[PDB]
């Protein structure tokens, strides 16, 4: 209960890059974990989407041009080298890694990232129920 | 800088769903039928805090309370804790009798 | 008395404001301890959007 | 069979089987290196017809490139299997070398007599497969920048080490024009249709109970009337 | 749930 | 620079009934509507112009007057408009005889006129019609007057042809931040535009040409949605 | 001036009621296919009961013709029925406000194949043959109002339209059915709100957007 949003941000981003280069059973075990952390600390929904970049129809071309200048001048400020999780600027970067894991190939992985695409309905997942998944087990499940 | 604890939503008990964010005695009264003093006696027979909400009270004491509330005879529970034809005939009869009087 | 709107909002912090303290002599000066360190000191008769 | 469908009764178990083959095996032999290269080729054909993403393939590219030019401070995050097999500055890089030329059982039977010609052959085979898969998938995936960043760093290491190959240089310019073209705007996944107000339908237009009530009404009415007529007659 | 279909019948 | 709300799931906005008197909204009062119920003899039935004119003449009223179809289509376009989906208007039918009818923004009206007429006779005799889920009353006959059942800080304007035309988005954005708006729409077939002069503050017009009442309601409603950014 | 299919130059608006259910029968006289008036009839015919909705067609025509852009005379109405027959409606028509008189007028149109008034100078309802592009103007921007399409502001869209480019809009008047009726003709699709609309409010929203765009 005493963790900074910067801390949860750093761990979320590092686990995102490991999902970017990870085998699928690790994906199965890790994306309910990111859901549960964003459920606990709801302030990371800014990195799941920064709505400052969403354009409304009901606004002036002045603000449209402001959005264009922001879109061209934007640069990702995340640092992967730094060991300090309070100094890694992980709170100003999104999960393109999890957008790609949305465009994974396996169907169950595709559904378990549609759970990111959908609104945040429920709160717990029982990671001890999502944890025991290996190649032999998923092969036997698909064959049965 | 971490601390750590020692939650569950609406639970089901004998074809009846019972909520979590209220106290235990009112949970057992939303159980269909039984009373407030019976819930008090079941709770203080289980020897728990009476102020805790149903999100607490972990599964071992939960099944203990379910066992006591399902088998009361093993726990010395006292017995104050459980829980047109003639119309047509009289219509026809009084009608035809007073009809005959009306004719005479 | 007017409990519908914040009489004076106070922003300019970064992450998880969880402590604050008024100061005895100054009845207008609010110290506010955030969670990234960086204890802010605001003066309420100013704008208050920025710490002093 | 048709691979392009989402779920297949035999292909998706075959997909995860070659996935396990792509990942779990140990890299001690050029035989297994060529086995992984032709597995990379067959999954590249599968995604020529299907167009999806595989992180095991991009990790495979990382693993194969670093186990070829292991010959350690630049990439220690890979945990390789063989440190001995490296290619020193003895490459001929001639265009008339052996191509990918997949003769499967022949190659896998004469692999343990391994020449540097065959090492450069399987290397360039992985190079062409990586170029094709990048051009069909990687530029379309949104995380393309951080997906291709370790591959780009290994390629810059290749160029700084050798400065004689051409296909790495061309892939560098291709991914350079890709990262100059893409915009890299942060996510906007959570933004939904506002739900509407709920709607409801109106309602407009027991025989035993009905007959009971009708008989009660009959009894009441006739009883009251007979009493009134009795009292009239009596007065 | 209902969206521009009219209503039911008996 | 500005944090997100903790809940970002979409939730239905609460239905605006006559009980609540704070939240800014729009009210449409289809006034001088023609909904009379007659008894033919074995059965009661709502007066319509086209089909039953010999007995309408036996009453002696005007076939030109007794027309509920225009109130019907006004109700259709109103309760199908997007602002009803957003939950920001509610409607009241002010019968020519004197009834006040509160219509909740959740009701799903039958669209064929015979079903609507059966609904209307059941309403005007039973005084209430409940949902098929049966926990709420959608069509409630309520008591005069409308000022007794309106929001406290409201503006009451009439839709008259002879008033100078204005732009509805301009008027709505000119309104205050909690000052609701109530438009009196003449649901007569043809007649004078001076029935609510003791109710209203001022009269407005929307075009140099006369309109159908459904088109007038649609114009005002779409201007309101354009103002409140829907 | 009164606009017609023969003029294909001036800036105008064209509405297309796609798959609009206008079907007739003879029982011993004629009858329109009303969804509520008869159900065993539709079950004998095997046609689906929840499809024939000339009431929705009537609502759309009423709102469109009484819209002020119609009184200013800047549009024209084409109805492509479910059976493949094109119906042309001019902006000088006073349509019946009753569903029964509308039904009689439609069945008489279907059995006369022409409608002219007692003034008899120029027709009002013309039965003519598919396709529609023979009667469309030259520079027509073709849009379909679909829900799955992105949302737009009609003011910005009519502003981004060209100078003399006429605009044609396609709305589906069926009860249930997918919006892929006119992809062979249409350029693009748009949506109007985050809530699913209906035919009458769709054409009313679009005509009011056009009214405020062209300053009527």
């Amino acid at each position: 209960t005493h963790l900074s949003a910067h801390l949860v941000a750093s761990f979320i981003k590092k686990l995102a890059r490991l999902t970017l280069e990870s085998p699928p059973s690790a994906i199965v075990t890790v994306i309910p974990f990111i859901y549960n952390l964003i459920r606990k600390h709801p302030n990371c929904m800014i990195m799941l989407h920064n709505p400052a970049f969403i354009s409304n129809p009901f606004q002036t071309p002045d603000q449209v041009a402001n959005l264009k200048t922001l879109k061209e001048n934007y640069v990702d400020p995340f640092d992967v080298h730094e060991s300090d999780p309070e100094l890694t600027h992980a709170l100003d970067s999104s999960l393109w890694e999890l957008a790609s894991l949305m465009e994974h190939y396996h169907p169950n992985v595709a559904t378990l990232a549609k759970i990111f695409a959908q609104p945040f309905k429920k709160l717990s997942y029982n990671m001890e129920d999502f944890l025991d998944w290996n190649y032999d087990s998923l092969l036997n499940a698909e064959s049965s | 800088s971490l601390v750590v604890q020692e939650f569950q939503h609406i639970l089901r008990l004998l074809n009846t769903n019972v909520d979590g964010n209220i106290k235990i005695v009112y949970a057992l009264t939303t159980i269909k039928g039984v009373g407030r003093r019976y819930s008090n006696l079941v709770c203080k027979k289980a020897d728990v805090d009476l102020h805790k909400r149903a999100g607490e009270l972990t599964q071992e004491e939960l099944e203990r309370i379910v066992q006591i509330m399902q088998n009361p005879t093993h726990y010395k529970i006292p017995a104050w804790f459980l829980n047109h034809t003639l119309a047509n005939n009289v219509e026809s009869k009084l009608r035809d009798d007073l009809e005959r009087l009306k004719k005479i | 008395s007017n409990a519908y709107e914040p009489q004076l909002e106070l922003t300019g912090a970064t992450d998880y404001v969880r402590t604050l303290s008024f100061i005895p002599a100054a009845p207008h000066l609010v110290a506010t301890g955030s969670y990234d360190g960086l204890i802010r000191l605001y003066d309420t008769r100013s704008s208050g959007s920025t710490p002093i | 069979f048709s691979t392009s469908d989402q779920y297949h009764l035999v292909i998706t178990p075959a997909l995860i089987l070659m996935s396990q083959f792509l990942e779990q095996i140990k890299f001690n032999s050029l035989k297994r290196i060529a086995f992984g290269a032709v597995l990379v080729r067959i999954v590249s054909q599968y995604q020529r017809i299907s167009k999806r993403y595989i992180p095991e393939v991009v990790y495979f590219f990382q693993k194969i490139l670093l186990t070829f030019i292991v010959e350690p401070l630049d990439f220690e995050n890979i945990r390789l299997d063989s440190y001995e097999l490296g290619l020193p500055l003895d490459v001929d890089f001639t265009k008339k070398r052996s191509t990918i030329i997949p003769l499967h059982t022949l190659s896998t039977m004469d692999t343990e007599a391994h020449p540097v010609d065959q090492c450069v052959s399987v290397l360039l085979n992985v190079m062409e497969s990586l170029d094709a898969t990048i051009s069909t998938v990687w530029k379309s995936l949104p995380a393309f920048n951080e997906i291709i960043l370790p591959i780009q760093q290994l390629l810059s290491a290749y160029t700084s080490k050798y400065s004689d190959f051409e296909k790495p240089r061309n892939i560098l310019n291709k991914v350079e024009k890709l990262t100059k073209f893409t915009e890299h705007i942060p996510l906007a996944l959570q933004n939904h249709k506002p739900v509407s107000i709920p709607t409801h339908a109106p309602k407009y237009e027991d025989r035993t109970r009905s007959e009971i009530n009708k008989m009660k009404a009959q009894l009441k009415k006739e009883r009251k009337f007979t009493m009134k007529e009795i009292r009239k007659d009596a007065k | 749930t209902d969206r521009f279909k009219g209503d039911d019948d008996i | 620079q500005k944090a997100l709300p903790a809940s970002l799931v979409p939730q239905a906005p609460p239905v605006l009934t006559s009980k609540d008197k704070i939240t800014k909204r729009m009210i449409v009062v289809l006034a001088m509507a023609s909904l009379e119920t007659h008894k033919i003899s074995d059965k009661y039935v709502l007066l319509n112009c086209d089909d039953h004119q010999g007995l309408l003449k036996k009453m002696g009223r005007d076939i030109s007057e007794a027309r509920p179809d225009i109130t019907h289509q006004c109700l259709l376009t109103l309760l199908d408009s997007p602002i009803n989906k957003a939950g920001k208007l509610q409607v009241y039918i002010q019968t020519s005889r004197g009834i006040l009818i509160e219509v909740n923004p959740t009701v799903r009206i039958p669209r064929t006129f015979k079903r609507f007429s059966g609904l209307m006779v059941q309403l005007l005799h039973k005084l209430s019609i409940r949902s098929v889920n049966s926990e709420e009353k959608l069509l409630k006959v309520i008591k005069n007057p409308i000022t007794d059942h309106l929001p406290t800080k409201c503006r009451k304007v009439t839709l008259s042809f002879d008033a100078p035309v204005i732009r509805v988005q301009d008027y709505i954005e000119k309104l205050d931040d909690d000052e609701s708006i109530c438009v009196f729409v003449g649901a007569m077939a043809r007649g004078k535009d001076n029935f609510a002069d003791e109710y209203v503050d001022e009269k407005v017009g929307l075009s140099n040409y006369p309109l159908s009442a459904s088109v007038a309601c649609s114009k005002f409603c779409h201007g309101a949605e354009d103002a409140w950014n829907i």
